[PDB]
């Protein structure tokens, strides 16, 4: 047959790439890691270096404390034995405080208090990671697109476990930390609010989620189809359109009547994805604060 | 009607069927034999939905709903009023989707590009056919298919899921969701990265792919690269839909009880099955 | 109304401006639309051209402003086949030599892409210190076979993307001792040969050549890639199963 360009046929390796400097503090980059041949069939072989500033070590320290806080609780639920621990891994849960304690931080360790400690640690882990997303871009003089897209995801997370619980006056409304327990919560949330399929925001979220799969399928397939003219080299094709960009546009124009540019498609991309969590977070935020039952709401619209 | 750079590409050839008969455009649209086929199947499907709605007694698109035949018909033909229309429409839709794919193949040939797009599209086509053809046939009735209507089709999703408990517990459905979520993560980042380089801080020079790789290595310690991310997106996308089809093909066929109970295989492994304590003992 | 129907109705408005914005951003190349004779078309659609933006290109290479004046900046050897709009345009010469159809190239700049340090992105591996084949069959030394199952040449080097660490072209030596670049995406490295489906052995000399032996320009890449992709349509008569 013809080659498809899904895996590389030959790997080529040179000296490790220490990266661009620009305004980065090089004192905080690690060494280079090993080269992965396995990874090299699909993308780059080079692991590392990585950047570790104050904000990184903080994120990573808190992130680990969150994880271990949960695991201590799981080991506990498992009467401290490793067979029971593995047997019930998916069934253990760290639940939030009972409605009784509302928004108070006075609930005991065994009945809410641990959930809060863990949630505190998760809160700083994420926000600090967010700042690091911004600062890493600034150090290299790039746009803040990544920090802004990440914020969209933080929106839904913040609504789920922080804002909506505050607005309802209890921590009990937040999500528990468990594999099966957080699925139960989700299914339960829907039932209690009159079926989330009547939440219009939920339906838009779905459309952008599906839409994201559609678009990335279109976009990747397109770039692979024109990789024989150097299509993957997107920044230089922005600066200086080549036949790759031309054929990519034309395929789609001839197919469906309109097309993108090489820069433009990435705007379509970032928005399609970002709107998943943007609409989703609004859908959840309004549930129980303003609308008790989406079926009922859907019958009036008011 | 043409983009400034388009004329050089509008040459004859690349058709699979019909030679030069349908080798032309209408405005921006390539036609081809499969252009004609998709028009024919779409027109016919739309007419038939229209007819369905007169029989239903509503022109309101929020109420129109073409239902499959009742389970009592099994895999037989059914009368038009009671499921036959759904059957003919499904044929037409299948014809229109497959025709759309083959038309993309023609367009690929004329542009001398690869076939990755229609290939990817065939995954969506295959998910559709799982729900309306493969699953129903293995289950022994057209009735197990979803109806064609805006809200009725969500009804179906919901009633179908809840037949098996909370569907979250379908393990293939878990894998599929993972890929869906991950795909959206990856698309956000890809779009963000490229744009953050084309559109750097005000006053600065456009960044380079090296800045892109550096950015990610700084952030998470790895960068898959610019060929790698398009390979990735294609793969996350298609895997999502593959595992979707699979989680449904097995539901009602090999597994027809409550999905939550499936997980008892794990908990009842003899090494730990009777050890007391935990959640499950 | 209530707050939720306020939220949803607002959202739809927002979304409409977003599509507006997105669509006009994707009109910065290729527009205005033209008629087949190149004059500006009457019906441009409902969205207007966006206000121009300017990219500052790195490494002293200037600026780009889009939208801006469009122009192929090359002759196109095609003629109409019908007396009315919408039909194909037949090549008037040899479409592989003339660069039309699937053999098209664009008149990109006749400079090489540079890396973030200002060095040529792509280099023959012989001139790229530290670089080696780390995995897979090394093509260097393999005979190259065309779709007519005849030997067109032998591989004498790999040209590599240094920053992306990736093979991009095989440099192939032909019967007369000259070489050509072939894109990696259009070849098949088998264990005992490289197979090239797009071209027959007799079309390898026709591949456009590069002006310097240790670099390729963006214009040369487009000409080379356009040419070998074009053989899928135009070499076909000579391609065995
Ligand atoms: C109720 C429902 C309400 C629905 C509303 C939904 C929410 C709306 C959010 C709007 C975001 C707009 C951001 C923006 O300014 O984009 C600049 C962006 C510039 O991008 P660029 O050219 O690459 O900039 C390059 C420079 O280097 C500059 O590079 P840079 O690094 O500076 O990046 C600039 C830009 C780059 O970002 C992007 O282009 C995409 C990023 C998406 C942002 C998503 C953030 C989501 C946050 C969630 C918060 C919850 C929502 C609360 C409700 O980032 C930002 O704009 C900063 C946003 C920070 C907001 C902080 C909020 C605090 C709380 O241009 C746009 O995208 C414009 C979008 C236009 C939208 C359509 C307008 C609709 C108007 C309606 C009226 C029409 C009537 C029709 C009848
Ligand atoms: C029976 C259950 C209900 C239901 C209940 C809910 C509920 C409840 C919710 C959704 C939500 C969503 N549902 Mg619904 N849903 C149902 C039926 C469906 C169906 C379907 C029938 O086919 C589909 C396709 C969907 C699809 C969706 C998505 C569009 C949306 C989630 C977006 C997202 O990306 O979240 C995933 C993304 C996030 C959670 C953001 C996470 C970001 C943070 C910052 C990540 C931190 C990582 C952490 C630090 C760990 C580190 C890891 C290590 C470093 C590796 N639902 C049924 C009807 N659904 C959500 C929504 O938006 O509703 C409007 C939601 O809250
Ligand atoms: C209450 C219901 C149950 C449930 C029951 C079900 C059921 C039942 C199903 C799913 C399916 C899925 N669910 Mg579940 N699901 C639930 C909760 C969730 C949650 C969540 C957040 O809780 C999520 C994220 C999901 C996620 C998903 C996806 C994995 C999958 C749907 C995508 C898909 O198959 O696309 C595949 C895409 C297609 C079929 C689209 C095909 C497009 C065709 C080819 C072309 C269309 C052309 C068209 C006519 C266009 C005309 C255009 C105009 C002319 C322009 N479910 C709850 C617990 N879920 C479905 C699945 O896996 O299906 C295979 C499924 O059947
Ligand atoms: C458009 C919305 C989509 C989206 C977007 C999105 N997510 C993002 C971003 C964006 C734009 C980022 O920039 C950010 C990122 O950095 O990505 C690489 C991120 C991110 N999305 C993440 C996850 C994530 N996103 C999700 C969802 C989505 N994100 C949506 C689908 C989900 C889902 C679907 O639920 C998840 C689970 C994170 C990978 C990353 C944010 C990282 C973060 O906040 O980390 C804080 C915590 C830690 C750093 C430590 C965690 C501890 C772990 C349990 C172990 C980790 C390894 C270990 C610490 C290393 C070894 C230790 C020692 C030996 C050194
Ligand atoms: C493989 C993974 C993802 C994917 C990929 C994908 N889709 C694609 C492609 C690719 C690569 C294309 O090339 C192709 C395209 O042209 O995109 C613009 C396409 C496409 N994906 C589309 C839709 C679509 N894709 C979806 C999903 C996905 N597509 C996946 C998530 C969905 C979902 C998630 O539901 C939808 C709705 C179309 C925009 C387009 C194909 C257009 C097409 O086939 O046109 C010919 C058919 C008609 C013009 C209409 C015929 C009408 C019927 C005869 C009657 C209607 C019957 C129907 C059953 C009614 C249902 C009613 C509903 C209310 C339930
Ligand atoms: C970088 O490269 C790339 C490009 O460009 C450089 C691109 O453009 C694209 C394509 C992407 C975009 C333009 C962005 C927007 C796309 C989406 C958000 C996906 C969703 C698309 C739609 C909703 C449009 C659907 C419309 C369709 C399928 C066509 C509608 C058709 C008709 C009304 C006519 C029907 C045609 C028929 C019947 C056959 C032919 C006509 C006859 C008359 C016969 C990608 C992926 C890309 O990666
Ligand atoms: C300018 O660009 C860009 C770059 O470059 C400079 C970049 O570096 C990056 C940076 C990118 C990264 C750091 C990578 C991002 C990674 C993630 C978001 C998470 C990674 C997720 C996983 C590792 C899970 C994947 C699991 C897999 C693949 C399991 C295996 C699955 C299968 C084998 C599927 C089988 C089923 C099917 C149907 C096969 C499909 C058909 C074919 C393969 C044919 C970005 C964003 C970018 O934008
Ligand atoms: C092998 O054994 C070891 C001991 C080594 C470790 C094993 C650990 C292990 C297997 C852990 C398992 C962890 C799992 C499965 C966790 C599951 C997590 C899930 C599913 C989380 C899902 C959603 C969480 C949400 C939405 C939480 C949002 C939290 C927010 C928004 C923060 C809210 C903040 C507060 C309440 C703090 C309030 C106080 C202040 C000052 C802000
Ligand atoms: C999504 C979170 C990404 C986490 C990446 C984890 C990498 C751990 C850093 C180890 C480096 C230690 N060091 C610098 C001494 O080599
Ligand atoms: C999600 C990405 C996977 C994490 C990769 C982390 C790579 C860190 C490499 C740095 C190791 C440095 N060290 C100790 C070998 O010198
Ligand atoms: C940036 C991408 C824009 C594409 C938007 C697609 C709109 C989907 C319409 C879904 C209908 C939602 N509704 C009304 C039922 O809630
Ligand atoms: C879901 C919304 C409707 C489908 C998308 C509209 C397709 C637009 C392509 C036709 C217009 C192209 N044009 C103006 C050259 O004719
Ligand atoms: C409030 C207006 C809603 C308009 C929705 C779009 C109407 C298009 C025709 C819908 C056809 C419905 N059908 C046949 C799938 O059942
Ligand atoms: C429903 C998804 C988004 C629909 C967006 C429709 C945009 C149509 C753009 C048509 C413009 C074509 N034209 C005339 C400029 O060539
Ligand atoms: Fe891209």
């Amino acid at each position: 047959a013809e080659y498809q360009n899904i895996f590389s046929q030959v790997q080529v390796r040179g000296p490790a790439d220490l990266g661009m400097t620009e305004d980065v503090n090089l004192a905080n980059r690690s060494g280079v890691g090993p080269f992965s041949t396995l990874l090299g069939w699909f993308g780059n072989a080079q692991l590392g270096p990585i950047y570790l500033g104050s904000l990184g070590v903080l994120s990573l320290f808190s992130g680990l404390m969150w994880f271990f806080t949960i695991g201590i609780w799981f080991w506990y639920q498992a009467g401290w034995n490793p067979a029971v621990f593995l047997r019930d891994l998916f069934f253990f849960s760290l639940e939030p405080p009972a409605p009784e304690y509302g928004l108070s931080f006075a609930a005991p360790l065994k009945e809410g208090g641990l959930w809060l400690i863990a949630s505190f640690f998760m809160f700083v882990a994420v926000w600090s990671w967010w700042g690091r997303t911004y600062l890493r871009a600034q150090a290299l003089g790039m746009g803040k697109h990544t920090a802004w897209a990440f914020l969209s995801a933080i929106w839904l997370w913040m609504v789920l476990g922080f804002i909506r619980p505050i607005l309802m006056g209890s921590w009990s409304e937040a999500v528990p930390y468990g594999i099966f327990s957080h699925l139960d919560w989700t299914n339960n949330f829907s039932l209690v609010h009159g079926n989330l399929f009547y939440n219009p925001f939920h339906g838009l979220s779905i459309a952008f989620l599906y839409g994201s799969a559609l678009l990335f399928a279109m976009h990747g397939a397109t770039i692979l189809a024109v990789s024989r003219f150097g299509g993957e080299r997107e920044l230089e094709q922005i600066a200086d359109r080549g036949t790759a960009a031309e054929r990519a546009a034309l395929f789609w124009r001839w197919t469906m009547g309109f097309n993108a540019t090489m820069e433009g498609i990435h705007r379509w991309a970032i928005w399609m994805a970002v709107l998943v969590t943007l609409t989703g977070g609004i859908g959840i935020l309004l549930s129980g604060t303003v609308v008790d039952n989406w079926y009922v709401w859907g019958q009036n619209h008011g | 009607a043409l983009l400034s750079f388009e004329r050089k590409y509008r040459v004859p050839g690349g058709t699979l069927v019909g030679g030069n008969l349908f080798d032309f455009w209408v405005g921006p649209f390539y036609v081809g034999f499969f252009g004609v086929a998709t028009f024919f199947f779409a027109a016919l499907g739309i007419i038939l939905i229209a007819w369905s709605a007169v029989l239903q007694g509503t022109w309101n698109p929020q109420l129109i709903s073409v239902y499959p035949p009742a389970l009592e018909y099994g895999l037989g033909g059914a009368p038009l009023a009671k499921g036959g229309l759904w059957q003919i429409i499904t044929i037409c839709a299948t014809g229109a989707f497959v025709s759309w794919a083959l038309r993309e193949v023609e367009i690929c040939r004329k542009l001398g590009i690869g076939y990755h797009i229609p290939f990817a599209f065939a995954f969506a086509i295959l998910a559709y056919l799982t729900l309306v053809l493969f699953r129903p046939v293995m289950m022994g009735a057209w009735g197990y298919a979803f109806p064609y209507g805006i809200w009725t089709h969500l009804d179906w999703v919901s009633n179908t899921g809840y037949t098996y408990g909370n569907f979250h517990y379908n393990p293939a459905h878990m894998i599929a969701i993972s890929f869906f979520f991950t795909n959206a993560l990856a698309l956000a980042l890809h779009g963000a990265l490229v744009l953050s380089a084309a559109n750097p801080e005000k006053g600065k020079e456009m960044r380079t792919p090296d800045h892109e790789d550096t950015f990610f290595r700084d952030l998470v310690g790895y960068s898959i690269g610019t060929l790698g991310i398009h390979r990735l997106g294609l793969l996350l996308s298609l895997s999502a839909v593959f595992f979707s089809a699979l989680c449904m093909i097995i539901t009602g066929t090999i597994w027809f009880d409550q999905w939550v109970d499936w997980w008892q295989w794990w908990v009842k492994l003899p090494w730990w099955a009777n050890i007391p304590g935990g959640i499950n003992g | 109304f209530d707050l939720a129907s306020l939220a949803i109705y607002s959202f739809w408005i927002f979304l409409a401006g977003l599509i507006y914005y997105l669509q006009t951003e994707n009109m910065r190349e290729g527009y205005p639309l033209e008629n087949e004779d190149g004059t500006p078309a009457a019906n441009q659609g409902p969205f207007p051209l966006p206000k121009p933006k300017t990219f500052i290109l790195p490494h002293g290479r200037g600026t780009l402003t889009v939208p801006g004046p469009e122009s192929e900046d090359r002759p196109i050897a095609l003629a109409r086949t019908a007396v009315s709009e919408g039909f194909p345009h037949a090549p008037t010469g040899d479409p592989m030599k003339d660069g039309v159809g699937p053999a098209s190239w664009v008149a990109r700049r006749d400079l090489p892409e540079l890396d973030g340090h200002g060095h040529n992105k792509i280099k023959p591996m012989k001139a790229a210190a530290g670089f080696h084949v780390s995995a897979g069959k090394n093509p260097i030394g393999l005979p190259v076979r065309g779709c007519d199952l005849e030997i067109a040449g032998k591989v004498v080097d790999i040209w590599v993307d240094i920053p992306e660490q990736m093979a991009r072209f095989l440099e192939v030596e032909l019967k007369d001792g000259s070489t050509r670049l072939l894109p990696m995406q259009m070849v098949k490295v088998q264990s005992n040969r490289v197979h090239v489906n797009a071209l027959s052995s007799d079309l390898f000399a026709g591949i456009p050549t590069i002006k310097s032996p240790t670099e390729v320009t963006l214009l040369e890449e487009d000409k080379i890639c356009g040419y070998v992709a074009g053989g899928l349509m135009y070499a076909a008569p000579k391609r065995k199963s």
